[PDB]
């Protein structure tokens, strides 16, 4: 706020509006480049009140009544760990934490409940032994290897799960 | 709203697509109205262990993408352009 | 003013308080009524 | 507005050009914007110190134009690696990829051209007009459990039969598209059911 | 007008066409065999 | 003085745009890779290798 400033810039030419547009451009990429990965269905997909997966446990990636900003445990701890005048201003992002959560927990909804269906289209109902017995054969694996061992590959996800959410508590 | 504050608009209460991102979630549209955007349909799907959805039907669906190639090419003559 | 480009018939109007006339990029454009067109050059 | 992109890039072009000739004429400190008129009005040691405050003011505006033109020619090139990524897969063959040619189950792809870019007509295949049934893992027929060879186990109300995933086309549950891997004691969600022998 | 000029594209509009009604002819004719041989 | 001032504040500011639009660069591509790595292993399932 000097009139000696604004007399001698006006002369100058017009690089503020060049950097002001620049801003502007690259506040505008990145709500854009938010918008399209997260935002990759137009359908936010709910998981049933029971959650019968033929063992495999969701309950660790899925939301909780306990409203923590509606998001998981994971992305909780996530949150937790990323720790963060004179002209300079933060323009907040178009989507929200809690707009991003919904659309993270309807992907995993979809993903869950239906599969790869509903992201060629309509969501398709499925049980979760059959959508991971379809995965199986399409790493070349037959669906009886599923189906005679499905208590421990649901264990062993459980398991991996475990030392996930281990290494992102303690491990730096 | 954590934005700011927005004077000509009336706040309603319903969610509709957003039209004019405002920001942190409110949008605006055409009086002018302010509201939150929606994400999308809300729906839930009948999901159980032994059932499934299989279509009877199909649809071929086209769409189009465009992209871009090339910008046009521009030479400057510095010494022109400076000089003259 | 001075300055090198070649004159030519002008087809537009002026009006009598009007001297020198200029287009985008504040150059001269018309003086006083001549067009300026500067003469062809590129490059090589 | 159907081609928001390169309307985009055509007017981010103009837009740099233009605020390149209108800094051309920016006093930059100096007496005038004109350099013939600082020659044919000074004199030659302060007509020099003028031209070089209009050369150093000049010199940064171009250097800026040349910058942004550089970013947006390293976007352009990204932009058409993908364009040309996209022509050699849905375009020339058949993509399983998600969503790279199209929404939906990707069929092919057809090339237009454009002023400055291309066009991807994407044919796609749609699942619609479904139905509901019920499924089983496996079926438990003389103490063994089958599987189907590709397809699903559906059962209208009280009839099971094998289909197909993307498509209902149930036929009678035989030998020929089943495959026997043990017995039925270890699948879970068997049900029991009979089994064609052609 | 003040050394700023634009430089034409080597492939011309009808050669761009050309090129894409082409690929479209064989892509319905051959469908992706013309895009790993003949 | 002032205008010594006024061309040092403008080149910094140049300096500061130009690293802002190299990493927003940067953050786009690394937005586009995360946007198929979504698109391709969690609307489906991906047969490329790693
Ligand atoms: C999933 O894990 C959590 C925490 O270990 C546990 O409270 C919950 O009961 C588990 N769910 C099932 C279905 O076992
Ligand atoms: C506020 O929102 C609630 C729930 O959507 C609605 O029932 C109510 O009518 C709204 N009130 C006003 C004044 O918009
Ligand atoms: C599928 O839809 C088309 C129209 O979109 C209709 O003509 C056809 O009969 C439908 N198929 C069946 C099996 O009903
Ligand atoms: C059939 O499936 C739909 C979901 O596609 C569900 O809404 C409906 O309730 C199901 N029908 C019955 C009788 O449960
Ligand atoms: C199921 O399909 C079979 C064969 O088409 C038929 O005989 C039977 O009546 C059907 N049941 C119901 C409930 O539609
Ligand atoms: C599905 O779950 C129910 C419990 O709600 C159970 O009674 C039934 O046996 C289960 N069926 C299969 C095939 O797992
Ligand atoms: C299938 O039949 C066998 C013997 O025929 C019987 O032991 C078994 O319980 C039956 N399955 C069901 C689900 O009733």
């Amino acid at each position: 706020d000097s009139t000696e400033c604004s007399n001698l810039l006006l002369q100058y030419g017009s690089f503020c509006t060049q950097l002001n547009r620049a801003l502007t451009g690259i506040a505008v990429e990145q709500d854009k480049n938010t918008q399209e990965v997260f935002a990759q269905v137009k359908q936010i997909y709910k998981t049933p009140p029971i959650k019968d997966f033929g063992g495999f446990n969701f309950s660790q990636i899925l939301p909780d009544p306990s409203k923590p900003s509606k998001r998981s445990f994971i992305e909780d701890l996530l949150f937790n760990k990323v720790t963060l005048f004179n002209g300079l201003t933060v323009l907040p992002p178009l989507l929200t934490d809690e707009m991003i959560a919904q659309y993270t927990s309807a992907l995993l909804a979809g993903t869950i409940t239906s599969g790869w269906t509903f992201g060629a289209g309509a969501a398709l109902q499925i049980p979760f032994a059959m959508q991971m017995a379809y995965r199986f054969n399409g790493i070349g694996v037959t669906q009886n290897v599923l189906y005679e061992n499905q208590k421990l590959i649901a264990n062993q996800f459980n398991s991996a799960i475990g030392k996930i959410q281990d290494s992102l508590s303690s491990t730096a | 709203t954590r934005a700011g504050c927005l004077i000509g608009a009336e706040h309603v209460n319903n969610s509709y697509e957003c039209d004019i991102p405002i920001g942190a979630g409110i949008c605006a549209s055409y009086s002018i109205i302010a509201y939150t955007m929606s994400l999308g349909a809300e729906n839930s799907v009948a999901y159980s262990n032994n059932s499934i959805a299989i279509p009877t039907n199909f649809t071929i669906s086209v769409t189009t993408e465009i992209l871009p190639v090339s910008m046009t090419k521009t030479s400057v003559d510095c010494t022109m352009y400076i000089c003259g | 003013l001075t300055g090198t480009g070649v004159l030519t018939e002008s087809n537009k109007k002026f009006l009598p308080f009007q001297q020198f006339g200029r287009d985008i990029a504040d150059t001269t454009d018309a003086v006083r009524i001549l067009d300026i067109t500067p003469c062809s050059f590129g490059g090589v | 507005s159907a081609l928001g992109k390169l309307q985009d890039v055509v007017n981010q072009n103009a837009q740099a050009l233009n605020t390149l000739v209108k800094q051309l004429s920016s006093n930059f400190g100096a007496i005038s914007s004109v350099l013939n008129d600082i020659l044919s009005r000074l004199d030659p040691p302060e007509a020099e110190v003028q031209i070089d405050r209009l050369i150093t003011g000049r010199l940064q505006s171009l250097q800026t134009y040349v910058t942004q033109q550089l970013i947006r020619a390293a976007e352009i090139r990204a932009s058409a690696n993908l364009a040309a990524t996209k022509m050699s897969e849905c375009v020339l063959g058949q993509s399983k990829r998600v969503d790279f040619c199209g929404k939906g189950y990707h069929l092919m792809s057809f090339p237009q051209s454009a002023p400055h870019g291309v066009v991807f007509l994407h044919v796609t295949y749609v699942p619609a007009q479904e139905k509901n049934f019920t499924t089983a893992p496996a079926i438990c027929h003389d103490g063994k459990a089958h599987f189907p060879r590709e397809g699903v186990f559906v059962s209208n109300g009280t009839h099971w039969f094998v289909t197909q995933r993307n498509f209902y086309e149930p036929q009678i549950i035989t030998t020929d598209n089943t495959f026997v891997s043990g017995n039925c004691d270890v699948v879970i969600g068997i049900v029991n059911n009979t089994v064609y022998d052609p």
